[PDB]
């Protein structure tokens, strides 16, 4: 549960927005 | 002697390949910048070679020599693009040094004391080329680096070239690896010697080299301890704080344990930069301008069942979320560090 | 001179009170253990005094001199209890030193290298008294400390005394402070000189002193940085790692900035130990055995709307949860420290 | 949301269980 919460990732890259 | 064996395996990018028709050595070793760490070479394989398929599956870097991914684009150059790229705006970073450190503008708020060493300036492609010629003319020192996501506002030829990309091959790679959608195609055109400091992206990437040569130095996600990324809320999030030209070994002691995987990519080569992998990119010295177009894909979703022990990138995901959560919970990103220090000083360190 | 003013305000527990009927000074200053930090006194008020009501509301410690909380219990002593306490089992800790450091047995698994300095041994109250007499007889050095939650298995007299407690007053305190239910009543009977090392509880407490005298040294939750609690997963969770008899200033430098609020409670006094407040309890030297019964209440639920900046105890709540979450997510509590260090070294410290 | 998650407290005291 919380584990999945901590594992979820973003999609940020070397660009704005 | 194992130390001797190791000093050999640190063969760097290896011997420069000899281009077709005996057109001399592609690039020279003196076109590479000197650093303080060893680097083993990234494999150069054929897309049909089963090993290449294996490396991509285990999320390990590999240079694919024959994908024909951006085949239609191999004819791209300033003149061509200036006629066909269109008249949309192009993000162009300008700096006084070779290092072009990325900085998120949304996060500059939480850090007033941060003064970016490069500035972004929107302009038309011809202006960019013009400004490129001016510096060449006046023999100036200023450096430029065009980095723009390709959009609706590109000429029909550029759109036509796109259609000629090897979508068959890359679409399968997407499907077979469970990867999300293609979020963008960043066009990168930079002057010789330009450097994009070590950082990691949160998306899978197929780095398709188009013009000139780029030296790519990568580091595995398990080397997080040796690269010291800026705090998550910092505008330089996901970039390394370590100055490769001058490492501050006092502040970043573990940078002496760092080992990179490097390679030089040229027109036609496709480098797989796995998500979370750190990478340092530099346009060879005196090699002219470079052109690259990358393919960014969202990663596969988190598995239904989690296996242990956790892989390095998963721990990276966790550490990132912790910083985010704390930032939200304390109402002020500036309080994150003080809390973390309080939590470990004399308790865990 | 402000430094002189401060050296005066560090009046400790103050002048020993003179008991009724000129029965001489209650306790002597030489019955107190010597430590390396200053302590201001905890207020001694009347339950009708509006200030006392105020301190309890702002979750600040206060000694209530006239509550008549455990009035029926003020007649308790070994003989009485041995006849009426019942024949249920009683948790009795045995140690070779005055320090009785608490240790959670459920957590001893995650820390094999942990060897508790005291041992718990279930026994009947008469056995406890017997064992108490034996040590006195043989003039031994071994120390005992009875700590048992009061239950169904107590004699009718003990049950009768309970009915005579001032439930009217404490029930209102519960209701007015939004506190949860009464979870227990810990009976504490310890030998002279016995010490319960600094720690904090996750419940509100009304410390009702019954026999003998106890010196209570408290520290505000904002002094978390100066007390260095064991890792949350450690059996000594919620206890301070700092040895008060011998502070390791190298490992725990901020312990030199610590300031306590102390007081000596005797028969009839009720000390309010607010949740999260650190406290050090010691039965005065050569003061005979001590008897106390506490009242533990769950705290009020988290407010609907959170205000900023966060209060100290809230940050403590957060730091605790972070350690818990990480422990769960990494599948191994031993990996918590390494992750935290990796997250801050050269990044936040 | 997560803030409430981080704020939630336990009830551990100086006793077993
Ligand atoms: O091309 C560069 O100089 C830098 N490229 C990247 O960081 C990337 O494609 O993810
Ligand atoms: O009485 C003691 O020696 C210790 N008491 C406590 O820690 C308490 O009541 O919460
Ligand atoms: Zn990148
Ligand atoms: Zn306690």
């Amino acid at each position: 549960e919380v584990v999945k919460l901590l594992l979820e990732h973003g999609a940020d890259v070397l660009a704005q927005d | 002697m194992a130390a001797t064996a190791a000093e050999a395996v640190a063969s760097g990018s290896g011997e420069p390949r000899e281009e077709a028709g005996a057109l001399g050595p592609a690039w020279d070793e003196s076109q590479l910048r000197s650093y303080s760490f060893p680097t083993r070479p990234i494999p150069r394989l054929s897309q049909s070679d089963p090993r290449a398929e294996e490396l991509i599956e285990n999320e390990e870097p590999v240079v694919l020599t024959d994908t024909n991914l951006v085949y239609p684009a191999l004819k791209w150059d300033l003149e061509y693009l200036q006629e066909n790229i269109g008249n949309g705006d192009f993000s162009v970073y300008s700096a006084s040094t070779h290092k072009f450190l990325y900085y998120d503008e949304k996060k500059m708020a939480n850090f007033q004391n941060f003064k970016p060493r490069s500035n972004r300036e929107e302009m038309k492609f011809h202006e960019f080329v013009e400004k490129l010629q001016d510096i060449q003319q006046r023999g100036g020192e200023e450096r430029l680096y065009l980095q723009q996501t390709l959009n609706d506002t590109v000429g029909r030829k550029i759109v036509m070239d796109f259609l000629g990309f090897n979508w068959n091959w890359i679409n399968k790679q997407q499907g077979k690896r469970g990867w999300g959608q293609l979020t963008s195609n960043l066009l990168l055109i930079g002057m010789e010697g330009n450097v994009t400091p070590a950082h990691y992206d949160e998306q899978q990437n197929f780095f398709a080299q188009i013009k000139g040569y780029k030296r790519c130095i990568l580091f595995p996600p398990d080397q997080f301890e040796c690269l010291y990324p800026y705090p998550v809320h910092h505008p330089c999030d996901r970039q390394s704080q370590v100055d490769f030209d001058n490492p501050d070994y006092e502040r970043f002691p573990n940078f002496q344990n760092v080992v990179g995987y490097e390679t030089v990519v040229g027109p036609g080569d496709v480098l797989y930069i796995p998500m979370y992998w750190w990478h340092h990119i530099e346009s060879l010295l005196n090699g002219g301008i470079t052109i690259t177009v990358n393919f960014w894909y969202k990663g596969a979703p988190t598995p239904k069942r989690i296996e242990y022990p956790l892989k390095a990138h998963q721990k990276v995901a966790i550490m990132r979320n912790i910083e985010k959560m704390l930032g939200e919970a304390l109402g002020n990103p500036q309080e994150v560090g003080p809390l973390l220090n309080t939590m470990i000083k004399g308790r865990y360190n």
